[PDB]
């Protein structure tokens, strides 16, 4: 009905604005604050930039798609929206495992990697993700509603594993090794409690949000598309959850954030 | 050793005591007269013009 | 004279390149404050690893180190300490074979541990003259400093415990060690302490620890 | 003998305190109540000199009011150009630490020192001309009298005049109890002052080499000090979070500039060309612009993130340049 649609339009527009609001402040805080100009923080900044592009490119077009269930912006914009949706949520996915790879070397190597960490080597990692992201969206260009184009199942299985399950296997393997390095450093028991809660929120927020959607990829290479539309916005719900996790852990930014806006 | 510090302090205090001290009203008038004299000359007190200002 | 202004800008291009190359070199190096009481073996550890301030420039295990031993100042301690608030770790030397040292140094340790600038800075406690201490406790024990039994393991541990007691600061691990007079490779202990400090900062920044 | 000397010294101090109170008929705040204030005037940020790695600990303008020198904990002493916002020189220091800096009135020599206990002079290639080594403690402040002469304070409890050509102490100024932090030369360069850790400024004589008179207004340690343009008064920043004006003629504390919100101490102070505005750099990342007569903050400067260390107004009074631990020199106008 229409009144349920008004609540849905109000909900998703609020989420779209909340993602834009969270990401816009995080990018502004790194650039404005002089102390935060470091190779570690630029990865968190670029994670906010990717999630910002989800909230600008994908989000406001996705709100109209869910409520109507029928395309109304030409076939050209349809081509740009899906590919951008993939790249942005593949860049947002790959940014977390890149921050994980940045942290992994920062914990296990530490003294060696301290010298290697530079704003250029930081910028190289962001370039590789964007080059990887666009190259996952480049293959589907073989062409009423603007659905995703399934034709080569070999490309579907190639896309999903490269743009989720390989990051998933990487991220759990990295944070598995970081948590062992963390506990060995700890052993006091109260810190160990935080170590578990910190590792759980970083890893769990990534899995709980995205695992439902990329499972649906393999299920529909079964059930109707109501659940699909839920898991897309569950995945876009990660984009606003990502900055608030990665900023909450950092004491310098969380201090800088309150200092900026009272 | 201890007497030398007291003697040096007493000699310094004796020299510092014998001085021509004047009133606060007389001294403050000199400081106020100086500030009023250089009031137009000061760039910071009354903000300077953009042409004459080198930074602008 | 636009060329004259360009020549002045050309001088600054050389200065900007010089500062950037020197700055990144000074940034990667580990800066260490060497504090402690007099006659505690402050210069001995610097000599073993390798007149106001005394600089050191030794390197060990693929990393540059910079020990800084303040001494002969006897002035307001609050002034020269804030000059280097950004040290990686405060090396603190303690004379074990000495009781004036034991109470006087422990008070100085407390103040530096409690100093507004150094509460966000780790400490590497060195309990020097351990060989001389072991022989000294047999003749005259550690009964003067309140209490426990008179033994090398117990007496040295209670000293370490008392320095560890005056911590009062989360995110500030005190790394203790007992050198035999001044004839042991204790530069690796500084590396081992600093390695733990850098990882602890990386964890603390990450969210863990 | 010891008790008799202490009783005689206390009687002289009581006679001195009575003499100051007898002179004080009116106050500075009373006679300047009728005078109209400065008002809401705050200087805009003209420049932002970006080229320091570590915390800037001191800076000083030249005579021309064109070039400004700035010393920092990087082990780098940069001579800037205020107009062109450009590097003129960049002198690499012997010791990495530097708590003071000076620049000659002739515009030739450049002085610096700190935890070395040496006032290293540099002639404008650049190299060491005369390393003035003869202090027991850290060099706290130093200022050029002329091209030949130079005066220095230290943590050894004693200031000392030097000769650059000879390379030796001409006369030693002894008097303070705690470590001396700052000094300030008069316009005439015949007398000077110096605040110390024992909460007491002391007026010295350059030619004579003796303490003329002591000033005791502050509670906590005096960090900074600066002369009034005419040369018959001076202001002093302290750890007590209160700037205090003093008169050399009256020999007493004229006026105290303070605020309840301002809790942290003062790092550096300086007057304008006229001496109406008294600027003061605080430890809470700000620099309030006080009125010297009205006893109220006209404006406030807040460019820096970390605490301001040094404060330097130009000779002609065109601009101010506040250095800071953020590693920036923001020029005001
Ligand atoms: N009924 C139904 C139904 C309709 C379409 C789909 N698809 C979703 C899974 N399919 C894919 O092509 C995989 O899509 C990807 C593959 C990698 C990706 N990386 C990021 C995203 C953005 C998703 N929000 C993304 C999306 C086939 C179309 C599933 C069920």
């Amino acid at each position: 009905s229409l009144p349920w649609k008004v609540l849905l339009v109000m909900l998703l527009a609020l989420i779209t604005l909340a993602t834009t609001l969270s990401n816009a402040f995080v990018i502004a805080t790194v650039y404005r604050t002089r102390k935060l100009h470091t190779p570690a923080n630029y990865l968190i900044a670029s994670l906010a930039v990717t999630d910002l592009l989800v909230s600008i490119l994908v989000m406001p077009i996705s709100t109209m798609y869910t409520v109507t269930g029928r395309w109304t912006l030409g076939q050209v914009v349809c081509d740009f929206w899906l590919s951008s949706d993939i790249t942005c949520c593949t860049a947002s996915i790959w940014h977390l495992c890149v921050i994980a790879l940045d942290r992994y070397w920062a914990i296990t190597d530490a003294v060696e990697y301290s010298a290697k960490r530079t704003p250029k080597r930081a910028a190289v990692m962001i370039a590789l993700v964007w080059v990887f992201s666009i190259s996952i969206s480049l293959p589907p260009f073989f062409w009423s509603e603007c659905v995703v184009n399934t034709d080569h199942i070999l490309y579907t299985v190639y896309s999903t594993v490269g743009a989720f399950y390989f990051p998933t296997l990487l991220l759990i393997a990295l944070y598995g090794r970081i948590y062992v390095e963390a506990r060995s450093r700890i052993l006091m028991a109260a810190r160990e409690r935080k170590a578990t809660k910190t590792l759980g929120i970083i890893l769990g927020a990534f899995i709980v949000c995205w695992l439902p959607f990329f499972i649906i990829s393999l299920v529909m290479p079964w059930f109707h598309l109501a659940i699909f539309d839920f898991f897309t916005w569950l995945g876009y719900l990660n984009s606003l959850i990502n900055p608030i996790i990665y900023t909450m852990s950092n004491e310098d930014f969380k201090q800088a954030f309150h200092k900026l806006i009272r | 050793a201890s007497i030398a510090q007291a003697r040096k302090l007493v000699e310094q205090l004796k020299m510092e005591a014998n001085i021509d001290r004047i009133k606060v009203s007389k001294a403050a008038a000199d400081l106020m007269a100086y500030c009023e004299a250089h009031a137009k000359e000061d760039p910071l007190l009354t903000p300077v013009p953009a042409s004459e200002n080198p930074f602008r | 004279l636009s060329a004259e202004e360009r020549a002045a800008l050309e001088r600054s291009k050389a200065i900007e390149k010089n500062l950037k190359e020197d700055g990144i070199s000074a940034a990667k190096d580990v800066k260490l404050l060497l504090l402690g009481a007099d006659n505690s073996g402050k210069s001995t550890i610097v000599k073993q690893m390798k007149t106001g301030i005394v600089e050191t420039h030794f390197t060990f295990k693929n990393l540059h180190f910079r020990l800084f031993d303040v001494g002969g100042q006897r002035s307001e301690r609050k002034k020269w300490i804030h000059c280097f608030e950004d040290v990686t770790a405060i090396i603190f030397c303690v004379d074990l074979s000495d009781y004036n040292r034991m109470h006087e140094s422990l008070m100085l340790f407390d103040s530096i541990c409690n100093n507004k600038f150094f509460i966000d800075t780790s400490i590497i406690l060195f309990l020097n003259k351990k060989d001389l201490f072991g022989e000294k406790i047999k003749k005259s024990p550690l009964t003067i400093c309140f209490p426990g039994p008179n033994t090398y393991e117990d007496a040295a541990a209670y000293i370490q415990a008392q320095f560890e007691s005056k911590n009062r600061s989360p995110n500030k691990e005190i790394y203790c060690h007992m050198t035999c007079a001044t004839d042991t490779n204790n530069a690796q202990v500084i590396f081992d302490a600093v390695t733990d400090i850098i990882i602890a900062n990386n964890l603390r920044g990450c969210g863990l620890y | 003998e010891l008790d008799q000397l202490r009783q005689e010294a206390e009687q002289l101090k009581n006679q001195i305190r009575d003499a100051r109170k007898a002179c004080a008929d009116a106050t500075l705040s009373q006679i300047t109540n009728n005078i109209d204030p400065v008002g809401r005037i705050q200087m805009r940020t003209r420049r932002t000199l970006r080229g320091h790695l570590a915390k800037i600990y001191a800076m000083h303008w030249g005579t021309d009011s064109r070039l400004l020198v700035s010393a920092s904990q990087d082990g780098k002493l940069i001579i800037w150009d205020s107009y062109t916002t450009n590097k003129v020189h960049a002198i690499p220091l012997r010791s990495s630490w530097v708590m003071t800096c000076a620049y000659a009135p002739s515009g030739n020599y450049v002085a610096c020192g700190g935890l070395d206990n040496i006032c290293s002079i540099y002639n404008l290639n650049v190299r060491v001309s005369r390393e003035l080594a003869g202090h027991t403690g850290y060099l706290s402040c130093c200022r050029f009298l002329d091209d030949n002469q130079i005066v220095t304070s230290s943590g050894d409890t004693t200031c000392a005049l030097w000769d650059i050509e000879t390379g030796q102490q001409t006369t030693t100024f002894t008097g303070h109890t705690g470590d001396v932090m700052s000094l300030s030369l008069a316009p005439d360069t015949r007398l000077f002052v110096s605040g110390a850790c024992d909460a007491s400024a002391k007026l010295w004589d350059v030619r004579e080499g003796m303490c003329r008179q002591t000033f005791t207004g502050h509670e906590s340690d005096i960090n900074a000090i600066c002369f009034f343009p005419n040369g018959n008064a001076f202001a002093t920043g302290s750890d007590d979070a209160t700037c205090r004006l003093f008169d050399l003629r009256a020999d007493q504390e004229l006026m105290t500039y303070s605020h309840d919100n301002i809790i942290c101490g003062i790092t550096s102070v300086s007057f304008s060309k006229s001496g109406r505005l008294l600027l003061a750099g605080y430890d809470d990342f700000n620099c309030n612009v006080w009125d010297a007569l009205k006893a109220d903050r006209a404006g406030v400067l807040a460019g820096h993130d970390n605490r301001v260390s040094c404060l330097g107004v130009t000779d002609d009074g065109m601009a101010v340049a506040t250095g800071s631990w953020d590693s920036f020199l923001k020029i005001w106008n």
